[PDB]
Protein backbone atom coordinates (compact mmCIF):
# COMPACT_ATOMS: atom_id res chain seq x y z
CA UNK A 1 0.00 0.00 0.00
CA UNK A 2 1.05 3.60 0.65
CA UNK A 3 0.98 5.03 4.18
CA UNK A 4 4.19 6.94 4.98
CA UNK A 5 4.56 8.44 1.49
CA UNK A 6 1.92 11.12 2.11
CA UNK A 7 3.02 14.17 4.11
CA UNK A 8 -0.21 16.20 4.21
CA UNK A 9 -0.68 16.07 8.00
CA UNK A 10 1.14 15.80 11.31
CA UNK A 11 2.82 12.38 11.27
CA UNK A 12 5.14 10.32 13.46
CA UNK A 13 8.32 11.92 12.08
CA UNK A 14 7.31 15.57 12.48
CA UNK A 15 7.67 15.41 16.25
CA UNK A 16 11.32 15.02 17.35
CA UNK A 17 11.12 11.84 19.43
CA UNK A 18 8.75 9.13 18.11
CA UNK A 19 8.25 7.76 21.64
CA UNK A 20 6.47 10.90 22.89
CA UNK A 21 3.22 9.20 21.79
CA UNK A 22 3.53 7.05 24.92
CA UNK A 23 2.27 9.96 27.03
CA UNK A 24 0.11 11.76 24.43
CA UNK A 25 -2.22 13.15 27.13
CA UNK A 26 -0.53 16.44 28.09
CA UNK A 27 -2.16 18.13 25.10
CA UNK A 28 -5.61 17.65 26.69
CA UNK A 29 -4.88 19.51 29.92
CA UNK A 30 -6.70 22.79 30.56
CA UNK A 31 -4.26 25.15 32.24
CA UNK A 32 -5.64 26.98 35.26
CA UNK A 33 -6.60 30.50 34.26
CA UNK A 34 -4.54 33.19 35.94
CA UNK A 35 -6.43 34.81 38.81
CA UNK A 36 -9.82 33.51 39.99
CA UNK A 37 -9.04 29.79 40.12
CA UNK A 38 -6.50 30.56 42.85
CA UNK A 39 -9.43 30.55 45.30
CA UNK A 40 -10.48 26.95 44.55
CA UNK A 41 -7.20 25.91 46.21
CA UNK A 42 -8.16 27.68 49.43
CA UNK A 43 -11.66 26.18 49.39
CA UNK A 44 -10.20 22.66 49.09
CA UNK A 45 -19.70 31.07 43.73
CA UNK A 46 -16.61 31.48 45.90
CA UNK A 47 -14.19 31.48 42.95
CA UNK A 48 -16.10 34.29 41.24
CA UNK A 49 -16.04 36.24 44.52
CA UNK A 50 -12.26 35.92 44.64
CA UNK A 51 -12.06 37.07 41.03
CA UNK A 52 -14.09 40.13 41.99
CA UNK A 53 -11.80 40.82 44.96
CA UNK A 54 -8.62 40.26 42.91
CA UNK A 55 -9.66 42.68 40.18
CA UNK A 56 -11.14 45.02 42.82
CA UNK A 57 -7.78 45.42 44.58
CA UNK A 58 -6.79 47.90 41.83
CA UNK A 59 -8.58 50.87 43.37
CA UNK A 60 -7.73 54.09 45.11
CA UNK A 61 -9.16 54.55 48.59
CA UNK A 62 -11.76 57.14 47.59
CA UNK A 63 -12.61 55.37 44.32
CA UNK A 64 -13.29 52.08 46.09
CA UNK A 65 -15.26 53.92 48.78
CA UNK A 66 -17.39 55.34 45.99
CA UNK A 67 -17.88 51.83 44.54
CA UNK A 68 -18.33 50.00 47.86
CA UNK A 69 -22.09 49.56 47.54
CA UNK A 70 -22.65 51.14 44.14
CA UNK A 71 -25.60 49.64 42.27
CA UNK A 72 -26.48 50.58 38.69
CA UNK A 73 -30.07 50.12 37.55
CA UNK A 74 -31.02 49.28 33.96
CA UNK A 75 -32.67 52.62 33.13
CA UNK A 76 -29.55 54.58 34.11
CA UNK A 77 -30.63 55.67 37.59
CA UNK A 78 -27.70 55.01 39.93
CA UNK A 79 -27.90 54.59 43.70
CA UNK A 80 -24.81 55.35 45.79
CA UNK A 81 -24.38 54.07 49.34
CA UNK A 82 -22.86 56.13 52.13
CA UNK A 83 -21.08 54.38 54.99
CA UNK A 84 -27.67 58.94 53.20
CA UNK A 85 -28.19 57.86 49.59
CA UNK A 86 -27.26 59.59 46.38
CA UNK A 87 -30.00 58.34 44.00
CA UNK A 88 -29.74 60.28 40.76
CA UNK A 89 -29.44 59.86 37.02
CA UNK A 90 -26.00 58.91 35.67
CA UNK A 91 -24.40 60.50 32.54
CA UNK A 92 -24.56 63.94 34.14
CA UNK A 93 -21.11 64.88 35.39
CA UNK A 94 -22.19 66.71 38.55
CA UNK A 95 -23.69 63.75 40.43
CA UNK A 96 -20.42 61.80 40.67
CA UNK A 97 -18.58 64.86 42.01
CA UNK A 98 -21.37 65.35 44.55
CA UNK A 99 -20.97 61.73 45.69
CA UNK A 100 -17.21 62.36 45.93
CA UNK A 101 -17.90 65.51 47.98
CA UNK A 102 -20.21 63.92 50.50
CA UNK A 103 -17.79 60.94 50.68
CA UNK A 104 -14.50 62.69 51.45
CA UNK A 105 -15.73 66.19 52.31
CA UNK A 106 -16.52 67.38 55.82
CA UNK A 107 -20.12 68.06 56.84
CA UNK A 108 -21.05 69.22 60.35
CA UNK A 109 -24.54 70.10 61.55
CA UNK A 110 -23.07 71.99 64.54
CA UNK A 111 -26.22 72.02 66.70
CA UNK B 1 -53.49 36.49 76.79
CA UNK B 2 -50.03 34.98 76.20
CA UNK B 3 -48.45 32.82 78.93
CA UNK B 4 -49.29 29.70 76.92
CA UNK B 5 -48.77 26.53 78.95
CA UNK B 6 -47.07 23.44 77.49
CA UNK C 1 18.41 41.99 47.91
CA UNK C 2 16.58 39.17 46.12
CA UNK C 3 17.15 35.60 47.24
CA UNK C 4 18.16 32.91 44.77
CA UNK C 5 15.65 30.26 43.76
CA UNK C 6 17.88 27.21 44.22
CA UNK C 7 19.05 28.26 47.71
CA UNK C 8 15.96 29.53 49.55
CA UNK C 9 16.17 30.99 53.04
CA UNK C 10 14.36 29.24 55.89
CA UNK C 11 11.74 31.04 57.96
CA UNK C 12 11.51 30.46 61.70
CA UNK C 13 8.14 28.71 61.29
CA UNK C 14 8.43 24.93 61.63
CA UNK C 15 6.75 21.95 59.95
CA UNK C 16 4.13 21.36 62.66
CA UNK C 17 3.64 25.10 63.23
CA UNK C 18 1.76 25.36 59.93
CA UNK C 19 -0.24 22.31 61.02
CA UNK C 20 -1.23 24.42 64.02
CA UNK C 21 -1.86 27.60 62.01
CA UNK C 22 -4.01 25.94 59.35
CA UNK C 23 -6.20 24.25 61.99
CA UNK C 24 -9.72 25.66 62.26
CA UNK C 25 -30.05 31.57 66.05
CA UNK C 26 -27.69 32.19 68.96
CA UNK C 27 -25.62 29.16 67.89
CA UNK C 28 -24.42 31.03 64.80
CA UNK C 29 -23.56 34.08 66.91
CA UNK C 30 -21.56 31.98 69.37
CA UNK C 31 -19.78 30.16 66.53
CA UNK C 32 -18.89 33.49 64.93
CA UNK C 33 -17.70 34.78 68.30
CA UNK C 34 -15.51 31.70 68.78
CA UNK C 35 -14.00 31.92 65.28
CA UNK C 36 -12.87 35.54 65.58
CA UNK C 37 -11.34 34.82 68.99
CA UNK C 38 -9.47 31.83 67.55
CA UNK C 39 -8.36 33.78 64.47
CA UNK C 40 -7.24 36.70 66.65
CA UNK C 41 -5.38 34.36 69.02
CA UNK C 42 -3.46 32.54 66.28
CA UNK C 43 -2.81 35.86 64.52
CA UNK C 44 -1.35 37.54 67.58
CA UNK C 45 0.54 34.55 69.01
CA UNK C 46 2.14 33.93 65.61
CA UNK C 47 3.11 36.54 63.02
CA UNK C 48 6.77 37.04 63.91
CA UNK C 49 7.54 34.75 60.98
CA UNK C 50 4.89 36.61 58.97
CA UNK C 51 6.30 39.99 60.02
CA UNK C 52 9.75 38.93 58.80
CA UNK C 53 8.11 37.70 55.58
CA UNK C 54 6.04 39.72 53.04
CA UNK C 55 7.39 42.41 50.70
CA UNK C 56 4.91 45.29 50.82
CA UNK C 57 1.43 46.32 52.01
CA UNK C 58 -0.75 43.26 52.91
CA UNK C 59 -1.09 41.92 56.45
CA UNK C 60 -0.38 38.94 58.68
CA UNK C 61 -4.13 38.39 59.10
CA UNK C 62 -4.54 38.13 55.32
CA UNK C 63 -1.70 35.60 55.21
CA UNK C 64 -3.39 33.42 57.84
CA UNK C 65 -6.78 33.64 56.13
CA UNK C 66 -5.14 32.64 52.83
CA UNK C 67 -3.68 29.41 54.25
CA UNK C 68 -5.67 26.62 52.59
CA UNK C 69 -5.24 23.43 54.65
CA UNK C 70 -20.20 44.78 54.53
CA UNK C 71 -16.60 43.97 53.58
CA UNK C 72 -13.79 46.50 53.61
CA UNK C 73 -11.15 46.83 50.94
CA UNK C 74 -8.52 44.09 50.75
CA UNK C 75 -4.99 45.42 50.56
CA UNK C 76 -3.02 43.58 47.87
CA UNK C 77 -4.07 40.28 46.27
CA UNK C 78 -1.30 37.93 47.44
CA UNK C 79 -2.57 34.59 48.76
CA UNK C 80 0.80 33.06 49.65
CA UNK C 81 -0.18 32.12 53.18
CA UNK C 82 2.13 30.16 55.43
CA UNK C 83 5.28 28.62 53.98
CA UNK C 84 8.38 26.89 55.32
CA UNK C 85 10.85 28.60 52.97
CA UNK C 86 10.81 32.05 51.39
CA UNK C 87 12.67 33.19 48.27
CA UNK C 88 11.82 36.89 47.95
CA UNK C 89 12.59 37.77 51.58
CA UNK C 90 16.07 39.16 52.01
CA UNK C 91 16.41 41.24 55.17
CA UNK C 92 15.67 44.85 54.27
CA UNK C 93 14.03 47.81 56.00
CA UNK C 94 12.57 51.07 54.75
CA UNK C 95 14.03 54.32 56.06
CA UNK C 96 12.00 56.05 58.75
CA UNK C 97 9.61 58.66 57.34
CA UNK C 98 6.92 60.83 58.87
CA UNK C 99 4.22 58.25 58.14
CA UNK C 100 6.25 55.67 60.09
CA UNK C 101 6.45 57.89 63.18
CA UNK C 102 2.72 58.53 62.77
CA UNK C 103 2.24 54.75 62.59
CA UNK C 104 4.49 53.92 65.55
CA UNK C 105 2.54 56.54 67.47
CA UNK C 106 -0.94 55.10 67.05
CA UNK C 107 0.76 51.82 67.96
CA UNK C 108 2.08 53.25 71.24
CA UNK C 109 -1.44 53.35 72.71
CA UNK C 110 -2.25 49.85 71.40
CA UNK C 111 -1.40 46.81 73.57
CA UNK C 112 -1.93 44.53 70.55
CA UNK C 113 -0.84 44.48 66.92
CA UNK C 114 -2.39 47.12 64.63
CA UNK C 115 -3.56 44.42 62.23
CA UNK C 116 -5.35 42.54 65.01
CA UNK C 117 -6.87 45.84 66.16
CA UNK C 118 -8.17 46.48 62.64
CA UNK C 119 -9.63 42.96 62.51
CA UNK C 120 -11.43 43.45 65.82
CA UNK C 121 -12.61 46.97 64.96
CA UNK C 122 -14.03 45.59 61.71
CA UNK C 123 -17.81 45.16 62.06
CA UNK C 124 -19.21 41.66 61.94
CA UNK C 125 -22.26 41.13 59.78
CA UNK C 126 -25.58 41.63 61.59
CA UNK C 127 -27.45 39.40 59.14
CA UNK C 128 -29.92 37.08 60.92
CA UNK C 129 -33.51 35.93 60.42
CA UNK C 130 -35.78 36.09 63.47
CA UNK C 131 -38.77 33.74 63.20
CA UNK C 132 -39.49 32.91 66.84
CA UNK C 133 -42.43 32.39 69.20
CA UNK C 134 -45.27 34.94 68.89
CA UNK C 135 -44.81 38.24 70.73
CA UNK C 136 -48.54 38.70 71.31
CA UNK C 137 -51.53 36.39 71.73
CA UNK C 138 -55.13 37.49 72.30
CA UNK C 139 -58.37 35.72 73.21
CA UNK C 140 -60.74 33.95 70.81
CA UNK C 141 -62.56 31.05 72.50
CA UNK C 142 -64.52 28.50 70.45
CA UNK C 143 -62.95 28.94 67.01
CA UNK C 144 -64.18 26.81 64.11
CA UNK C 145 -61.83 24.01 63.04
CA UNK C 146 -63.33 22.63 59.82
CA UNK C 147 -61.15 21.83 56.81
CA UNK C 148 -63.41 23.78 54.41
CA UNK C 149 -63.26 26.96 56.54
CA UNK C 150 -61.37 30.25 56.18
CA UNK C 151 -62.35 32.80 58.82
CA UNK C 152 -59.81 35.49 59.71
CA UNK C 153 -59.16 38.33 57.27
CA UNK C 154 -57.01 41.47 57.22
CA UNK C 155 -58.47 44.92 56.69
CA UNK C 156 -56.63 48.18 56.11
CA UNK C 157 -58.16 49.73 59.25
CA UNK C 158 -56.38 47.43 61.78
CA UNK C 159 -59.62 45.43 61.99
CA UNK C 160 -60.12 41.66 62.11
CA UNK C 161 -63.44 39.83 61.70
CA UNK C 162 -63.62 36.37 63.27
CA UNK C 163 -66.41 33.76 63.31
CA UNK C 164 -66.19 32.52 66.90
CA UNK C 165 -68.73 29.72 67.14
CA UNK C 166 -72.00 31.14 65.80
CA UNK C 167 -71.28 34.86 66.32
CA UNK C 168 -69.05 37.32 64.47
CA UNK C 169 -66.55 39.11 66.70
CA UNK C 170 -64.47 42.15 65.80
CA UNK C 171 -60.88 42.58 67.03
CA UNK C 172 -59.25 46.01 66.69
CA UNK C 173 -55.45 46.02 66.87
CA UNK C 174 -55.35 49.75 67.66
CA UNK C 175 -57.50 49.14 70.75
CA UNK C 176 -56.83 45.46 71.50
CA UNK C 177 -60.46 44.70 72.43
CA UNK C 178 -63.22 42.52 70.99
CA UNK C 179 -66.48 43.82 69.47
CA UNK C 180 -69.51 41.68 68.63
CA UNK C 181 -71.21 42.28 65.28
CA UNK C 182 -74.11 39.80 65.14
CA UNK C 183 -75.05 36.13 65.37
CA UNK C 184 -77.36 33.65 63.65
CA UNK C 185 -78.54 30.05 63.89
CA UNK C 186 -76.17 28.49 61.35
CA UNK C 187 -72.40 28.62 61.80
CA UNK C 188 -70.17 30.73 59.56
CA UNK C 189 -67.54 29.27 57.24
CA UNK C 190 -66.04 32.12 55.20
CA UNK C 191 -65.45 35.82 55.90
CA UNK C 192 -64.74 38.71 53.54
CA UNK C 193 -64.90 42.49 53.25
CA UNK C 194 -65.99 44.62 50.29
CA UNK C 195 -64.68 48.06 49.32
CA UNK C 196 -62.55 49.62 52.08
CA UNK C 197 -63.99 47.75 55.05
CA UNK C 198 -67.43 49.28 54.50
CA UNK C 199 -69.17 45.91 54.02
CA UNK C 200 -68.46 42.41 55.35
CA UNK C 201 -69.33 39.50 53.06
CA UNK C 202 -69.77 36.34 55.14
CA UNK C 203 -70.61 32.80 54.02
CA UNK C 204 -72.65 30.45 56.20
CA UNK C 205 -72.81 26.66 56.51
CA UNK C 206 -75.81 26.38 54.16
CA UNK C 207 -74.63 28.70 51.38
CA UNK C 208 -76.98 31.45 52.61
CA UNK C 209 -74.59 34.28 51.78
CA UNK C 210 -75.73 37.27 53.85
CA UNK C 211 -73.83 40.56 53.78
CA UNK C 212 -73.56 42.21 57.20
CA UNK C 213 -72.59 45.85 57.68
CA UNK C 214 -69.65 46.72 59.92
CA UNK C 215 -70.30 50.21 61.28
CA UNK C 216 -74.09 49.79 61.43
CA UNK C 217 -73.93 46.11 62.50
CA UNK C 218 -76.86 45.06 60.33
CA UNK C 219 -77.53 42.44 57.67
CA UNK C 220 -77.40 44.28 54.34
CA UNK C 221 -79.08 41.53 52.33
CA UNK C 222 -79.78 37.80 52.12
CA UNK C 223 -78.77 35.73 49.09
CA UNK C 224 -78.85 32.10 47.97
CA UNK C 225 -77.50 29.89 45.19
CA UNK C 226 -75.54 27.32 47.20
CA UNK C 227 -77.19 24.19 48.60
CA UNK C 228 -74.10 23.44 50.72
CA UNK C 229 -71.56 25.25 52.90
CA UNK C 230 -69.38 28.03 51.51
CA UNK C 231 -65.63 27.45 51.71
CA UNK C 232 -63.89 30.75 50.87
CA UNK C 233 -64.53 34.22 49.47
CA UNK C 234 -62.75 36.72 47.23
CA UNK C 235 -63.45 39.93 45.34
CA UNK C 236 -61.96 42.52 42.96
CA UNK C 237 -63.41 45.92 43.90
CA UNK C 238 -66.80 45.32 42.25
CA UNK C 239 -67.76 41.60 42.38
CA UNK C 240 -67.55 39.08 45.21
CA UNK C 241 -66.51 35.51 44.40
CA UNK C 242 -67.79 32.54 46.41
CA UNK C 243 -66.86 28.86 46.28
CA UNK C 244 -68.74 26.10 48.07
CA UNK C 245 -68.74 22.35 48.67
CA UNK C 246 -71.54 21.82 46.12
CA UNK C 247 -69.20 22.83 43.23
CA UNK C 248 -70.82 26.29 43.08
CA UNK C 249 -68.54 29.06 41.82
CA UNK C 250 -70.69 32.16 42.27
CA UNK C 251 -69.62 35.65 41.23
CA UNK C 252 -71.81 38.35 42.78
CA UNK C 253 -71.94 41.84 41.24
CA UNK C 254 -72.64 44.01 44.28
CA UNK C 255 -73.61 46.94 42.05
CA UNK C 256 -77.18 45.92 41.25
CA UNK C 257 -79.48 45.02 44.18
CA UNK C 258 -79.33 41.31 43.27
CA UNK C 259 -75.57 40.64 43.44
CA UNK C 260 -75.71 37.19 41.76
CA UNK C 261 -73.99 37.72 38.41
CA UNK C 262 -72.75 34.36 37.05
CA UNK C 263 -72.17 30.77 38.18
CA UNK C 264 -69.52 28.21 37.19
CA UNK C 265 -69.68 24.42 37.67
CA UNK C 266 -66.63 23.22 35.73
CA UNK C 267 -64.99 21.11 38.46
CA UNK C 268 -65.26 17.35 38.96
CA UNK C 269 -65.58 17.39 42.77
CA UNK C 270 -66.15 19.83 45.63
CA UNK C 271 -64.62 23.32 45.51
CA UNK C 272 -62.71 24.41 48.62
CA UNK C 273 -60.17 27.08 47.62
CA UNK C 274 -61.03 30.07 45.45
CA UNK C 275 -59.04 33.33 45.40
CA UNK C 276 -59.82 35.89 42.70
CA UNK C 277 -56.98 37.66 40.90
CA UNK C 278 -57.41 41.34 41.76
CA UNK C 279 -54.87 42.66 39.25
CA UNK C 280 -56.08 40.70 36.20
CA UNK C 281 -59.42 39.20 35.18
CA UNK C 282 -58.39 35.64 36.08
CA UNK C 283 -59.49 33.19 38.77
CA UNK C 284 -57.74 30.35 40.61
CA UNK C 285 -59.91 27.44 41.77
CA UNK C 286 -59.53 23.98 43.27
CA UNK C 287 -60.60 21.60 45.99
CA UNK C 288 -60.59 17.90 46.87
CA UNK C 289 -60.63 16.80 43.20
CA UNK C 290 -56.80 17.03 42.95
CA UNK C 291 -57.55 19.44 40.08
CA UNK C 292 -56.62 23.13 39.93
CA UNK C 293 -58.40 25.26 37.33
CA UNK C 294 -57.60 28.77 36.12
CA UNK C 295 -60.45 30.74 34.53
CA UNK C 296 -60.49 33.99 32.58
CA UNK C 297 -62.89 36.46 34.16
CA UNK C 298 -66.31 35.01 34.93
CA UNK C 299 -66.36 32.49 32.06
CA UNK C 300 -66.84 28.81 32.88
CA UNK C 301 -64.07 27.66 30.52
CA UNK C 302 -60.92 26.51 32.37
CA UNK C 303 -58.05 28.32 30.65
CA UNK C 304 -55.46 26.29 32.58
CA UNK C 305 -55.66 22.90 34.27
CA UNK C 306 -53.10 21.18 36.51
CA UNK C 307 -53.76 17.91 38.31
CA UNK C 308 -50.64 17.10 40.35
CA UNK C 309 -52.44 16.90 43.70
CA UNK C 310 -53.24 13.61 45.42
CA UNK C 311 -55.57 14.37 48.37
CA UNK C 312 -57.78 17.03 49.95
CA UNK C 313 -56.19 20.39 49.07
CA UNK C 314 -57.39 23.70 50.51
CA UNK C 315 -54.52 26.17 49.94
CA UNK C 316 -54.36 27.89 46.52
CA UNK C 317 -53.98 31.61 45.70
CA UNK C 318 -52.15 34.08 43.46
CA UNK C 319 -48.92 35.76 44.57
CA UNK C 320 -49.18 39.59 44.55
CA UNK C 321 -45.53 40.22 43.63
CA UNK C 322 -45.03 38.29 40.38
CA UNK C 323 -48.02 38.06 38.05
CA UNK C 324 -49.35 34.66 37.03
CA UNK C 325 -47.60 32.79 39.87
CA UNK C 326 -50.13 30.55 41.64
CA UNK C 327 -49.13 28.64 44.77
CA UNK C 328 -51.11 25.48 45.54
CA UNK C 329 -51.03 23.47 48.75
CA UNK C 330 -50.83 19.75 49.42
CA UNK C 331 -53.12 17.07 50.78
CA UNK C 332 -53.34 14.52 53.56
CA UNK C 333 -51.44 12.00 51.42
CA UNK C 334 -50.02 14.56 48.97
CA UNK C 335 -48.35 17.22 51.18
CA UNK C 336 -46.85 18.80 48.04
CA UNK C 337 -46.49 22.57 47.86
CA UNK C 338 -46.74 23.34 44.14
CA UNK C 339 -45.99 26.73 42.56
CA UNK C 340 -47.47 27.36 39.12
CA UNK C 341 -47.34 29.99 36.38
CA UNK C 342 -50.37 31.35 34.51
CA UNK C 343 -50.31 32.27 30.78
CA UNK C 344 -47.17 30.13 30.28
CA UNK C 345 -48.10 26.63 31.57
CA UNK C 346 -44.84 26.32 33.52
CA UNK C 347 -44.23 24.36 36.73
CA UNK C 348 -42.04 26.56 38.92
CA UNK C 349 -41.73 24.20 41.89
CA UNK C 350 -43.19 21.05 43.46
CA UNK C 351 -41.81 20.17 46.90
CA UNK C 352 -42.99 17.98 49.77
CA UNK C 353 -44.08 20.16 52.69
CA UNK C 354 -44.14 17.35 55.27
CA UNK C 355 -47.85 17.84 56.02
CA UNK C 356 -51.16 18.78 54.44
CA UNK C 357 -51.51 22.46 53.49
CA UNK C 358 -54.65 24.52 54.13
CA UNK C 359 -53.83 28.24 53.75
CA UNK C 360 -51.09 30.51 52.40
CA UNK C 361 -49.90 34.05 53.12
CA UNK C 362 -47.58 36.07 50.87
CA UNK C 363 -45.30 38.84 52.11
CA UNK C 364 -45.34 42.45 50.90
CA UNK C 365 -41.71 43.42 50.16
CA UNK C 366 -39.99 40.01 50.02
CA UNK C 367 -40.50 36.55 48.53
CA UNK C 368 -41.39 34.88 51.83
CA UNK C 369 -44.44 32.63 52.13
CA UNK C 370 -46.04 30.99 55.16
CA UNK C 371 -48.41 28.03 54.76
CA UNK C 372 -50.86 26.53 57.24
CA UNK C 373 -51.09 22.82 57.97
CA UNK C 374 -53.53 20.36 59.48
CA UNK C 375 -54.42 16.71 60.17
CA UNK C 376 -50.75 15.75 59.75
CA UNK C 377 -48.55 17.90 62.01
CA UNK C 378 -50.68 20.90 63.15
CA UNK C 379 -47.87 23.31 62.26
CA UNK C 380 -46.86 26.13 59.91
CA UNK C 381 -44.18 26.06 57.20
CA UNK C 382 -42.15 29.00 55.91
CA UNK C 383 -41.23 29.14 52.24
CA UNK C 384 -38.87 30.95 49.86
CA UNK C 385 -40.02 30.56 46.26
CA UNK C 386 -36.78 31.95 44.81
CA UNK C 387 -34.41 29.34 46.27
CA UNK C 388 -36.78 26.53 47.40
CA UNK C 389 -35.59 26.18 50.99
CA UNK C 390 -37.55 26.31 54.27
CA UNK C 391 -36.35 28.77 56.91
CA UNK C 392 -38.36 28.17 60.11
CA UNK C 393 -41.27 26.02 61.29
CA UNK C 394 -43.97 27.24 63.68
CA UNK C 395 -45.91 24.79 65.87
CA UNK C 396 -47.92 24.71 69.09
CA UNK C 397 -51.60 24.30 68.18
CA UNK C 398 -53.90 21.81 69.90
CA UNK C 399 -56.13 21.59 66.81
CA UNK C 400 -55.31 21.99 63.14
CA UNK C 401 -54.41 25.38 61.68
CA UNK C 402 -56.66 26.59 58.87
CA UNK C 403 -56.93 30.39 58.95
CA UNK C 404 -54.05 32.74 58.09
CA UNK C 405 -53.59 36.30 56.85
CA UNK C 406 -51.01 39.10 56.35
CA UNK C 407 -50.71 42.49 58.04
CA UNK C 408 -50.58 45.90 56.37
CA UNK C 409 -46.82 46.29 56.87
CA UNK C 410 -46.12 42.65 56.02
CA UNK C 411 -44.69 42.04 59.50
CA UNK C 412 -47.53 40.58 61.57
CA UNK C 413 -49.14 37.27 60.59
CA UNK C 414 -52.23 35.68 62.17
CA UNK C 415 -53.02 31.98 62.60
CA UNK C 416 -56.43 30.41 63.02
CA UNK C 417 -56.82 27.06 64.78
CA UNK C 418 -59.18 25.26 67.12
CA UNK C 419 -56.88 25.94 70.10
CA UNK C 420 -58.61 29.34 70.60
CA UNK C 421 -55.26 31.10 70.04
CA UNK C 422 -54.36 34.02 67.77
CA UNK C 423 -50.58 33.81 67.38
CA UNK C 424 -48.98 37.03 66.08
CA UNK C 425 -45.45 36.83 64.67
CA UNK C 426 -43.21 39.57 63.27
CA UNK C 427 -41.17 38.35 60.32
CA UNK C 428 -40.51 41.54 58.33
CA UNK C 429 -40.37 45.33 58.70
CA UNK C 430 -39.92 64.53 40.36
CA UNK C 431 -40.62 68.24 39.95
CA UNK C 432 -44.29 68.34 40.94
CA UNK C 433 -43.23 68.30 44.60
CA UNK C 434 -40.66 71.00 43.78
CA UNK C 435 -43.52 73.45 43.20
CA UNK C 436 -45.21 72.39 46.45
CA UNK C 437 -42.08 73.18 48.48
CA UNK C 438 -41.72 76.74 47.15
CA UNK C 439 -44.27 78.07 49.68
CA UNK C 440 -43.35 77.73 53.36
Amino acid sequence: SSSSYRDSYFQYRHLPAPHHILYAEWNQDILALPDEVANITMAMMTSEQNSNRYWNSFHDEDDWNLFNGMELESNGVVTFAGQETITGSIFDRRITQLAYARNNGWHELAL
Amino acid sequence: LSDITN
Amino acid sequence: VYGDRYIPSRTDIDFNSIVSISSMVEYQKERQAHETYNTLLKNELFGEMLSKDTVGSESSIDRIKNTRPEITRPSSNSVRGASLLTYQQRKGRRLSAASLLQSQFFDSMSPVRPDSKQLLLSPGKQFRQIAKVPYRVLDAPSLADDFYYSLIDWSSTDVLAVALGKSIFLTDNNTGDVVHLCDTENEYTSLSWIGAGSHLAVGQANGLVEIYDVMKRKCIRTLSGHIDRVACLSWNNHVLTSGSRDHRILHRDVRMPDPFFETIESHTQEVCGLKWNVADNKLASGGNDNVVHVYEGTSKSPILTFDEHKAAVKAMAWSPHKRGVLATGGGTADRRLKIWNVNTSIKMSDIDSGSQICNMVWSKNTNELVTSHGYSKYNLTLWDCNSMDPIAILKGHSFRVLHLTLSNDGTTVVSGAGDETLRYWKLFDSLIFDAFNQIR
